[PDB]
């Protein structure tokens, strides 16, 4: 159990680290990329409409 | 490839939208000018006929 508890606490620490410092940037990148995809779709839309 | 094609389309089309607006304006102006020129030619022919009948009388 002691080994399990120790490695679980280590996993929790690394999970917190990634969620607080690695998740935010990657997430941005994903959102900014999505912005782009939607935007391009809509722009084709407007170009065709126009 | 699809995003690529969408990009192509948007670009070209917005280019052709501008081109077609310019073409509408330019063609309206050109056809109006042609109509005015034809009207001027008709009036010049009318004055020529008037002068010819004046000379004949």
């Amino acid at each position: 159990m002691s080994i399990f508890i120790g490695q679980l606490i280590g996993f929790a620490v690394i999970a917190f680290i990634i969620v607080k410092w690695v998740v935010p940037p990657v997430r941005t990148l994903m959102r900014n990329q999505q912005e782009a995809v939607r935007a391009a779709l809509a722009e084709s839309a407007e170009a065709a409409k126009k | 490839a699809e995003r690529e094609a969408m990009l192509a389309k948007t670009a070209a089309d917005n280019r052709k939208s501008a081109e077609q607006v310019a073409a509408a304006q330019a063609d309206y102006e050109k056809e109006m000018a042609e109509a005015r020129a034809q009207a001027s030619a008709l009036r010049d022919e009318a004055r020529a006929a008037g002068r010819s009948v004046v000379d004949e009388k």
